């Protein structure tokens, strides 16, 4: 074989069913990249409410129609306001969690409509002025209610007030990415012919073991109309759609004074 | 000292050579690293992954979401494909963009077997068989059902099942195919048609959408990489 | 035998050369007006589109680098003489280091900032970096801000920051001059910088770029129609 | 001893450089008019005739490659001035890569294209290349189309191809530019490509040719008679 | 000896009777390069008629005078409307297949001449004109009746409407060499005085295991006069040629529609 | 680090050297070779096979087929040659465009023994009787049977056989030869003569034709390749 | 010690009494080189007269005076027209022999006088005339008379008809180099004082192991006079002397018709 020697003393140098959780039940689930939530390894006491905070919340319900172009959330943004688990998040400087998400939509044989949901580790959306990066801390965090999609980009041409807002795009995903690639992402689709609930399991993922919870989202959820709502042959039709999310192997750390960002 | 001779090519700077360097921030403490979930080892990894096909690439619907859907009807022309494309997983509009596509658009050479996923997104009151044909080149594209089902063909059931699978193989005189239109090395026709025809009860939509996936599988491999044709620049920032 | 992936593995991937940067540096008498003596250049791998793609694939990554530099020199003027062959200084300075200002300054000494000497007419030049990131591994998008305004804030410009930005300042700069003194006739030069990623890892693959970028975010503003007419039922 | 057959072996019969491409490119102030700031050049072996002559003694071949490039420059004009030494870049585009449209646009980033920066008065460039044939051996020969024509064709022209031919781009091609800008006076230069075979299996021995070559194919057009005349007693 | 070590990784970089066959019957032969036909090797399933595809099949007779310049035929162009064989050509996409080739002619004792046979892979002849490689497919593929040799170069001066036809001459075999060196390839002789057939065999040879036999013609065959024919003190004189042309080995893939080629 | 000194002939370019450079392409997946007849592993074993000689170079012969023919006849002078030649296998018009020729203008040294095959193409009722005879160098060329048949010779019968095949050995002062024309290094002269005439009866032809080939033998060798003169240019495409 | 690999492939690359023969019979010798001469080695059947040609012959007597200036012969030029072995020679294309040479010269007590012997090895001449290399065949091989030297250079200042003759010089050899060191060659002096007679065996001399004797002389033959004849006190005195050589070990091959060169 050929011969080779290193030289330098540094290594750059060198050549190249029912699921019940705490006090919450819900009657094939996904797991994102077959990696099950976890606490932190053996390589300050976190702490951690074992069933105080880990259980399902249910948001706002939402309603598809046939002129809906989509839906998104922010995670752990979306759960800010949600029981002793927002308590936790503002009395602790640093915060790890994973999730377990379930899209609930149910409707009738004589309905037709697929849904796609996707779970996207740092979601960053596009704004909507010439400025680059100049979206707001307020509008980047909607919370509950979260915010919704486009079918054109409309620019915000005015200089006077700019709304600093985001403007997703549904064919780009809002992010400047061809949507039917979004499926690299973990995802799942509901058809109405076959199945009426979805449902994914979210590990923690960041680039450190653990980080502030209220400047950084580590998870955005995207659910959007793959096929057209019908129903017979009548002309308006609209179905609820509900979002539930529970907590999972959550560790807070860092406690001091309680923090109250300005939500407008 | 000790006598050398210097031979060809010193002193030049290859992109692509594979030498020693010195290391100028020595004695530096690397942050230790952390299992962290997703990780790959391999780009033909992202090109087994499945993807939307943009097949309906009209003029009032390309580059919008409808681009994604193919309609399916009750009165529809038995007669007639209903969509029709070439096997050409780099160079076809329809599958340039896909995942697969954007892998093979950095490599020169490509080889292997694909899957191709149909899913059906009607009323569960709808029923209906297609058929799905394979051709190798060779001889004049299919136009009707005949033609189509001499060569490689799968019927699908759409009541019974919501989603149909065809495994395109790997059939070819050369050992790799160039990711150009050539046609020297041309890989066939992907067709599709009723073999019955859709049948829905009162009180149910007369007009669905079907959509279309695309990947690769084990025995898939590129060769010399390249430079893509999908990104340009005009100025520097 | 049966067809292999050596080729397609992520450090096959990553094993080139790519231009970052072009930075112009000029030697001619000082003047009053602004001149080009000495350049700086903020470090980052956004100023180009081919290796930013290539790396967006993926979320998030860890890799040591390699970096080279060509040099290339020209005269502007024939009627004011000729010129003896200069020498090139190129020195790191990491955040918090003095910054030059003046060609002649005594930032220059480097005593404890790397720097390469480079003799115009040689081999280009190449050093080697090691993975010198802060967290456990580079993160290429971030989603989230640096600062949370408060209601107990004085104003609404305490909390402000830019979105999708972790560090004003990350990985320093480089600094370029010319050690030699004014020849009579003016000298113009291009250094162009060269990356190659070496023992490289990537976590959470990604869609890549769809439309042109716009900025270092993921904004776009123009082309969004990238797909092409074709017939349903046409081959 | 008895005599041997070493230098007789088909690996010393091709081992020898040959030239296969003479390129020219001009460093000089960019204008409106044509120029040739950067050049590109189709591979292949038939622009010469001597290796292409050695290489038809057979069918079929397969072998590696090895590229050396000699680099001359020479001024135009004696009353503008002088110039710098240039640096060259020289770099692969296989098939379906972008190509460039002018000497200083993003394509030359070289992101995964291999490139090859020279500098003028160091030793000539060289690298080698593994065989990177479709098939299992090269085909000097193909009697054949590429295309097939069909009575149900709507027209003629949708099967027309031409005959010996497989691919209309085969192996990409190189583009050749100076990266330095452009002094006052004008500069030009030529770029000769050498080309030796190793690691070289062949087969199916042909006759060789007898009459000049007309084009890529067989096709003969003038000077049909090669043999001279002689008498049939006359030693 | 010398010392070597080799340094990079690649290695690119490191220095350098009764013959029956089937349902027919003919009563030495040559084989080309010394193998014999044989199916593709271990390293869609093939479609192999073992006997409706693999016997002798006779082409059209010609006249050998004295002035015939030479014949030539292409393979598999010549059996393509010969039974089965050339539906299973039409009607797959990749073929293979070897030849066993055999040549008759007779005379009497008191006639003279001697005729060369010889098999050329990859066979490409020369235009008519002065645009390069601009034959059309339908005069590069004649079928049975084949084509003639010229003893000069005709230049086909009409550029309304071009010919698009070869133009072999005989001394430069039609391919720009010397058809004394032609014996490189398999050939044989058949002298009256001696013999009165040639046989050869010609296995599979492609730079592929399998290709296309449509657009590819593996093998050409060329009968060229060495020496003149004569009888006795007469005029004229004429005999017959016959040749007889036997599939071995054949193989096809990749069943579909079939192709049907406009031949004029 | 290591000191070390430059020798002469640093930087330099020799078309005949052996070094190793790098690899533009790493991490390459070669297509696997297959077993093709015909193979060929030396340039001698094409200099073995045996290719017609165009004797007849008259002025209104040449570049034709009757080159290939010489004539006999019943009514030829029986005292004068019939054909006569140099043994100069690259330097004679008449060997130098063989396959052996053409093999050994790519070289400047040969050594080795040569065999030269007659066929007869007359009737089965022609018969008679041929000399063939090689002279070494140093005498007056042979212009009669006479003095040829001092040399090597061989009698050739046509009625029992229609092919003859005579070997030249290797006889020289020197190891290897020129492959260009020297008086140093000549080979000597091939005849052919009349032993008896050619007899026929009535109702058959008076006039045939014969046809030679040549050929090396397994103790052949060559050496210092170098370039031919037998390939021209005068414009690059 | 040093160090040393060899890098390239190449060796050229690496750092650097009666003595009877056959029916003759003469009634001490010396040997060229200490080597006897022999037959070829082991490493076309030659002929090899063992008697026929191996024998001695007598050439022509010369006298010997006070103004004689030597002599030279060449070998095998000098035995051409003797018995069989000319005509071997001039039947054969190649020819090998070595021989030995006996000089024969007899006076009196009261005569004094010197000779030299010296046997050449390709012992090449000086011509006559401004043009280099001129000298004619039939100049150069004059046979068994042989020729002369000369005290002084004479040019040939003829145009017309220039003779094309040597023109050696005793005090330069002939040859441009001093007579005294003429004696690194094999030599023999003859002493009237204390003998008179001389013998030398020569070994075949070559680059090659057979050449022709016809074209290429192998040895040369030189008598001088290196101190005068004298005879009492006598005006003029002239003795005989007498040459006489056999071929040995002689070897012939190529037989064919015979060689008749032009000899004026
Ligand atoms: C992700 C990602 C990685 C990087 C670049 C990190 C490396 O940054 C550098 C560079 C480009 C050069 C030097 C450097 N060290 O020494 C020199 C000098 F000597 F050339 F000046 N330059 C040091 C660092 C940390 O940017 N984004
Ligand atoms: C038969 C036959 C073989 C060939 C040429 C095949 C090799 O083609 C090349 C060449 C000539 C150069 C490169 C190349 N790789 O890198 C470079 C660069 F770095 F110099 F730009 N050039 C790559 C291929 C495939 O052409 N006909
Ligand atoms: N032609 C323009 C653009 C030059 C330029 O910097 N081009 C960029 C892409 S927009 C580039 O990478 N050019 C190739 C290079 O010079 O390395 C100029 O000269 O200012
Ligand atoms: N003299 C002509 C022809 C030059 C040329 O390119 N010649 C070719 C052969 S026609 C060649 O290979 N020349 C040798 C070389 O320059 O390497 C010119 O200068 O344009």
């Amino acid at each position: 074989n050929y011969t080779t020697i290193n030289y330098y003393k540094d290594s750059a140098s060198n050549a190249a069913l029912q699921l019940t959780i705490g006090n919450s039940t819900i009657t094939n689930s996904v797991v994102a990249y077959g990696r099950w939530p976890e606490f932190i390894r053996d390589d300050d006491q976190p702490t951690e409410p074992d069933v105080a905070t880990c259980r399902f919340y249910t948001l706002d319900t939402v309603m598809w129609g046939k002129e809906s172009k989509g839906w998104w959330w922010k995670l752990p943004d979306a759960l800010r306001d949600m029981g002793l688990f927002g308590q936790n998040m503002y009395y602790h400087y640093l915060g790890r969690s994973g999730y377990t998400v379930h899209v609930q939509c149910n409707a009738s044989k004589f309905h037709q409509g697929a849904l796609g949901v996707f779970a996207i580790p740092e979601y960053c959306l596009a704004g909507d002025s010439d400025k680059q990066r100049y979206t707001s801390y307020a509008n980047a965090n909607p919370g509950e209610k979260g915010g919704k999609f486009y079918s054109q980009f409309n620019r915000d041409t005015a200089v006077t007030s700019p709304k600093r807002e985001f403007c997703p795009v549904d064919y780009l995903l809002g992010c400047g990415v061809l949507l039917g690639n979004a499926f690299v992402y973990p995802h799942q689709i509901i058809n109405l012919r076959t199945n009426n609930s979805a449902t994914i399991v979210l590990p923690y993922v960041n680039a450190m073991a653990i980080d502030s919870m209220v400047k950084h989202n580590n998870w955005g959820i995207a659910i959007l109309p793959l096929s057209p709502l019908d129903f017979a042959q009548e002309s308006s039709v609209e179905i609820p759609i509900t979002v539930t999310i529970a907590p999972m192997c959550s560790e807070f750390n860092g406690l001091r004074n309680v923090t109250a960002p300005k939500f407008q | 000292g000790l006598p050398v001779l210097n031979t060809p090519g010193s002193n030049q700077y290859l992109t692509s050579d594979n030498y020693q360097s010195p290391c100028a921030i020595p004695e530096f403490d690397v942050t230790p690293p952390i299992d962290i979930p997703g990780e790959v080892k391999n780009m033909m990894e992202l090109a087994e992954i499945d993807t939307m096909i943009p097949l309906n690439l009209e003029n009032t619907k390309r580059n919008t979401m409808d681009m994604y859907r193919v309609t399916l009807s009750d009165s529809a022309d038995l007669s007639q494909p209903i969509l029709c494309f070439s096997l050409s997983p780099a160079s076809d509009p329809r599958l340039s963009h896909t995942m697969l596509g954007e892998v093979l658009n950095y490599y020169t050479h490509w080889a292997g077997s694909l899957k191709f996923t149909f899913l059906f997104c009607g009323s569960m009151m709808a029923t209906g068989k297609i058929l799905v044909a394979y051709a190798p080149p060779g001889a004049q594209p299919p136009t009707s059902r005949k033609e189509a089902m001499l060569g490689t063909h799968v019927i699908w059931d759409l009541g019974l099942q919501s989603s149909c699978t065809m495994v395109v193989p790997w059939i070819s005189n050369v050992t790799y195919r160039q990711t150009t239109q050539d046609s020297f090395t041309e890989g066939g026709y992907i067709s599709m048609f009723y073999q019955t025809r859709i049948v829905v009860p009162l009180s149910t939509p007369k007009s669905m959408s079907m959509l279309g996936f695309v990947s690769a599988c084990n025995d898939f491999s590129v060769r010399l990489l390249r430079d893509t044709t999908h990104i340009s620049q005009s100025a520097l920032p | 035998q049966r067809r292999s992936r050596s080729e397609s593995t992520i450090e096959s991937f990553f094993a080139r050369g790519a231009c970052v940067a072009i930075i112009e540096v000029d030697n001619e008498e000082p003047t009053t007006r602004a001149q080009k003596l000495f350049a700086m250049w903020r470090i980052t791998y956004k100023d180009t589109v081919q290796l930013r793609r290539k790396l967006e694939f993926f979320t998030y990554s860890r890799f040591d680098m390699e970096l080279t530099f060509v040099v290339t020199a020209n005269f502007t003027n024939t009627n004011n003489g000729h010129a003896l062959n200069q020498v090139y200084q190129i020195m790191y300075i990491p955040p918090g280091a003095p910054t030059p200002k003046s060609w002649d300054d005594y930032t220059w000494q480097t005593s404890s900032n790397p720097s390469i000497f480079y003799t115009y007419g040689a081999a280009p030049a190449r050093i080697s970096v090691p993975y010198v990131g802060l967290a456990n591994a580079y993160s290429h998008f971030y989603d989230g801000f640096a600062k949370v305004p408060l209601k107990t804030d004085a104003n609404d410009q305490i909390g402000d920051s830019l979105y999708s930005a972790m560090t004003v300042d990350d990985f320093g700069v480089l600094a370029i001059r010319v050690v030699n003194d004014h020849n009579p006739t003016k000298v113009t030069s291009k250094v162009r910088i060269y990356m190659k990623p070496k023992h490289v890892r990537v976590w959470c693959p990604r869609p890549p770029r769809a439309v042109p970028y716009y900025g270092p975010g993921v904004d776009y503003k123009d082309n969004l129609n990238p797909l092409s007419e074709k017939g349903l039922t046409t081959y």
